[PDB]
């Protein structure tokens, strides 16, 4: 049973070598291959190179040069990659892949890993909206959201099931390129803008949301 | 009779050389016993000449290059006719009765069988490309390639190009060539194809009239 | 060198659907397709341009003539959907490279945009001055990023702010957004609508100050 398990997230400035370790075992490894692999999120996948065990030699991209190099060691069957020089485009999913099921050598890759996509997450978060007057009309703009939160996906929502239907969950644009980690859910109601629910802040500590004050107040 | 290509070309010898048949004109290729032996006509796997008595025969013939032999320890016995032990055929004489291998390829009785030849083993085909063992068989051709590395390769549709990583070493891996178009000959020097293989029948020439 | 993909496909459920990939030296290559579910690592379903691992349906099949590789669905289903990818190695064969990729979707799923947002930009953001700039709704078959909000004037794709399109639960391909503008001028406008015409579908809410 083939199981390479790789390195967690790991978020970091422009303008340095990143280094991903991915590390394989559960098979033969006398020769078999290794594949790096970098995927843009929602773009076709680009082959970054291939590692041999014994050999430990591997072929580079044509598109890439010095800036990719091959770290290896036998002691923990892992392969580390680190990618200096990196730029915004550069920043993008990557992949280990390996033979799993064997009916023949390489070009028959089938195991994979399970990613690296990497985002802002700091620890913020935002508590009440606002506290103005309701408006005249039946809806609310004020709700359970999280401002200038750099939280990775960070989903702000009312702990009650109140004022979440009709809610459309703001994205993280980041067009600043501010981290923006939003979640915007409008109680949709006047009424339920006048006395709406604590909105629950997942931060970036841990993942899920966690109880929080955050009301209309309107 | 006829060359590699396979149409009719008068006197031409036929043979394959590692899997690729190749071609040379019939008085190019010499045979001898004990003295020099004179072709008199070939047809497909035949050939009919005049031999002097020998305990062996051999046949030559060269190439640009290299020189191709082959000898055979069959005894080529000269058998004279009537009551008088001649060892060459007299100049004048009298008529008499004899048999001798006819100089006619035409259909009589007599048939050899042709059969479905068995893969043959090609060891040109395994490189070893990147430390790792690959397979190229030749232009549109099959290659059954069988390995005993970490896993056991039984790999037969391959037909382009094929890279078995997991065998680190040429000397592991068997790559046999698939023809299974043309039938062989039913010889004893050549590996049997797994079935029935009998294929069908190929009239015998210059046979004894 | 590059493989040449569509970007995308469409073809209904119960039918056959086809993918095609293109390559200058492709003939004396093998093509492995690669299938990506969404937020998943791509898993291959058909290798040596004619079977399938163990594990895939019998519908996927793959077809080599040439340049040209198809890959066939027969009888598409609900999660038969995902992206295609065909790679193989280059002329040189040291390096590897991957097709564009196919969506696969079906047509008749999710059509019911049902919108539901409601964003008031109403005088609890009015303290800051800063108010939800549209409506961005939640579900839509199809959405196109286009909203021009029209606040007692007309239509300024100023007043409203659009997202990159994403995929909804309901599986209707739509992304959410509060989004931001100025609350001073909804203030000063007579009236507050918004203009969404997006997906061959355009339509105003009530205008109420
Ligand atoms: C290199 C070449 O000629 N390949 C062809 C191709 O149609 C396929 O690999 C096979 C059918 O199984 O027939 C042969």
């Amino acid at each position: 049973q083939v199981q390479l398990v790789q390195s967690g997230a790991e978020v970091k400035k422009p303008g340095a070598s990143v280094k991903v370790s991915c590390k394989s075992s559960g098979y033969t490894f006398t020769n078999y291959i290794i594949h790096w692999v970098r995927q843009a999120p929602g773009q076709r996948l680009e082959w970054m190179g291939w590692i041999n065990a014994g050999n430990g030699n591997t072929k580079y991209s044509q598109k890439f040069q010095g800036r990719i190099s091959v770290t290896r060691d036998t002691s923990a069957s892992a392969a580390y990659m680190e990618l200096s020089s990196l730029k915004s485009e550069d920043t993008a999913l990557y992949y280990c892949a390996t033979l799993q099921m064997d009916y023949g050598g390489n070009g028959d890759l089938d195991y994979w890993g399970q990613g690296t996509l990497v985002t802002v997450s700091s620890a913020s978060t935002k508590g009440p909206s606002v506290f103005p007057l309701a408006p005249s009309s039946k809806s609310t703009s004020g709700g359970t959201a999280a401002l200038g939160c750099l939280v990775k996906d960070y989903f702000p929502e009312p702990v009650t099931v109140s004022w979440n239907s009709g809610a459309l969950t703001s994205g993280v644009h980041t067009f600043p390129a501010v981290l923006q980690s939003s979640g915007l859910y409008s109680l949709s109601s006047v009424v339920t803008v006048p006395s709406s629910s604590l909105g629950t802040q997942t931060y970036i500590c841990n993942v899920n949301h966690k109880p929080s004050n955050t009301k209309v107040d309107k | 009779g006829l060359d590699s290509s396979g149409n009719l070309k008068g006197r031409t010898m036929r043979y394959d050389m590692h899997g690729t048949i190749k071609e040379i004109p019939l008085h190019q290729v010499s045979l001898y016993t004990s003295r020099p032996c004179h072709i008199v006509d070939g047809h497909g796997y035949f050939l009919l000449a005049r031999c002097p008595a020998g305990d062996s025969i051999t046949m030559e013939f060269k190439k640009d290059s290299v020189r191709h032999s082959c000898s055979v320890p069959y005894e080529v016995k000269f058998n004279p006719v009537g009551r008088e032990l001649y060892t060459h055929p007299p100049e004048h004489g009298v008529e008499q009765a004899c048999q001798v291998y006819a100089h006619d390829a035409q259909n009589r009785g007599a048939y050899v069988e042709m059969h479905l030849p068995g893969s043959e083993v090609d060891s040109s085909l395994v490189s070893l490309s990147g430390s790792s063992v690959t397979v190229t068989p030749p232009d549109g051709t099959s290659a059954l390639v069988e390995c005993e590395c970490g896993g056991t390769k039984i790999s037969e549709t391959i037909n382009k190009t094929k890279q078995f990583s997991q065998c680190t070493k040429k000397e592991q891996c068997r790559a046999y060539r698939l023809q299974n178009d043309k039938w062989v000959y039913n010889s004893d020097k050549l590996p049997k194809a797994a079935g029935a293989t009998l294929k069908g029948k190929l009239h015998v020439p210059f046979l004894l009239a | 060198y590059e493989l040449t993909q569509p970007p995308s496909v469409s073809v209904s459920p119960g039918q056959t659907a086809r993918i095609t990939c293109s390559g200058d030296a492709l003939p004396k290559q093998y093509v492995y397709w690669y299938q990506q579910k969404p937020g998943q690592a791509p898993v291959l379903v058909i290798y040596k341009d004619s079977e399938r691992p163990s594990g895939i349906p019998e519908r996927f099949s793959g077809s080599s003539s040439g340049t040209t590789v198809t890959l066939t669905i027969s009888g598409v289903q609900a999660e038969d959907d995902a992206d295609y990818y065909c790679q193989a190695a280059d002329s040189s064969n040291t390096e590897y490279v991957f097709g564009t990729g196919t969506k696969v979707t079906v047509l008749q799923p999710k059509a019911n945009p049902t919108v539901t947002l409601f964003p008031p930009s109403s005088e609890e953001l009015q303290a800051n001055k800063a108010t939800l700039v549209c409506l961005i709704s939640d579900f839509y078959p199809g959405a196109v990023t286009v909203a021009w909000k029209a606040d007692g004037s007309p239509v300024k794709a100023g007043v409203e702010t659009t997202k990159p399109s994403k995929q909804s639960n309901n599986k209707y391909a739509a992304s959410s957004y509060l989004s931001l503008t100025p609350e001073q001028w909804k203030s000063h406008r007579s009236y507050s609508c918004q203009v969404t015409h997006e997906g061959s579908t355009v339509e105003k809410t009530v205008a109420p100050t």
